[PDB]
């Protein structure tokens, strides 16, 4: 089969890191929890 | 008539060994270069080349012939192509 | 798709050798907009086409990660602010 | 086959003329450094020609060998001659022939035979900048 | 080992929990049903978990 076996892993590993860095940036600086 | 026979049997029909689908390869059977003792031998040797032409035609026809463009498996599919693929090395 | 159609006959290494170097620029495109948020556009052939904070359109490769790339670029651009 | 091997000679005459016509202080330091990195690949071409001569004298070079041998530098000379035409046509000096190399490097990048060339030419041309 | 196949209108003697069964006809006569069930079990189980 021609599919990703070790190229999507270092890619999908980074998508969630980027998401967590944005969501935490909302709370601990802009206080979205306060609203 | 020497080289012509090898040419016909290899799959590039001679002008002496006339390709037919009802009698295969066959010697001319009427010229003065053939005589009854060798006639039987010539008849025997023609059949191998007749089979060889059908083999090579069928292998070329069903191996590497489409990119994925029948649905019958006795004429198309991976197993039949694998049969032709084995056949060339046989 | 021509890999998955025939991966057993002798025409397979030739097709793989073409495809293996034809995917060199497309992988670099994906490695830009995700790691520095630089959108790339060759001639209009990129899989991702060009409030809500989107200036890009979206609506073969693994579609399971294709729509993830669409949001993963704008998050970097949000981190630029 | 002889017809396909002649175009590198015009694509060599164009590369040698850029070093003379565009070596003036009007085009400037960047054009001097640009033509001086154009000179190094011409040096490399002559280095090719010496070893090919040693094979040809003993009859051990043929036109089928020469075709395969000159195909890599055919592309090299094609890029350098096209760049010389473009810098001459727009009368470019300063940063306009430091953007042109940046653009050429992206233009062919799928094989990266030309990308290393244009990257080297920009590295050499941008030091006086 | 994955639960993926690449057939184009053909059979390899196998037809989550989708389009998995074995039929006695397409399975060769010198390969038994016994080992074929073990193969089928591996494919279905790995696909499930």
């Amino acid at each position: 089969v021609l599919m990703k076996r070790s190229i999507t892993a270092p890619l999908a590993a980074h998508i969630s890191l980027v998401n967590k860095a944005a969501v935490d940036y909302f709370f601990v600086e802009l206080h979205l929890e306060a609203h | 008539m020497i080289h012509e026979l090898l040419l016909a049997l290899s799959g590039y029909p001679g002008s002496i060994f006339t390709w037919n689908k009802r009698s295969g390869l066959q010697v001319s059977q009427d010229f003065p270069f053939l005589h009854p003792s060798e006639t039987s031998v010539l008849n025997r040797l023609c059949r191998l080349g007749t089979d060889y032409i059908r083999f090579t035609e069928f292998i070329e026809q069903y191996t590497g012939h489409v990119q994925q463009q029948q649905g019958q498996g006795g004429l198309h599919g991976i197993y039949l192509r694998a049969f032709c693929t084995g056949l060339d090395s046989v | 798709q021509e890999a998955l159609h025939n991966c057993s006959n002798e025409h397979y290494p030739v097709l793989l050798s073409l495809l293996k170097t034809s995917c060199e620029p497309y992988t670099r495109f994906i490695h830009d907009w995700v790691y520095s948020g630089v959108f790339r556009d060759a001639y209009g052939e990129f899989m991702i086409q060009v409030k809500l904070y989107w200036t890009h359109g979206y609506v073969v490769f693994l579609k399971h990660i294709a729509h993830d790339i669409y949001v993963c670029g704008k998050t970097i651009n949000l981190l630029k602010l | 086959l002889v017809h396909r091997i002649l175009p590198v000679a015009a694509s060599y005459s164009a590369v040698t003329r850029f070093i003379e016509e565009k070596s003036s202080f009007e085009y400037g330091q960047v054009n001097h450094a640009l033509a001086a990195a154009m000179r190094t690949l011409v040096k490399e071409h002559l280095i090719l020609v010496s070893q090919l001569e040693q094979l040809h004298r003993q009859g051990l070079l043929s036109l089928q060998k020469l075709w395969f041998y000159i195909q890599p530098a055919m592309r090299t000379m094609d890029i350098l001659a096209s760049l010389a035409t473009s810098v001459d046509k727009g009368e470019c000096l300063g940063g306009s022939t430091l953007s042109l190399l940046h653009d050429r490097s992206f233009s062919y990048t799928g094989d990266s035979q030309a990308q290393e060339l244009c990257l080297y030419l920009t590295k050499a041309a941008s030091a006086p900048y | 080992l994955h639960g993926l196949l690449l057939d184009q209108h053909e059979e390899f003697f196998i037809k989550s929990l989708k389009q998995f069964s074995l039929r006695v006809e397409i399975l060769p006569s010198y390969i038994p049903v016994r080992v074929a069930e073990k193969i089928l079990f591996v494919g279905e189980s790995v696909q499930m978990f």
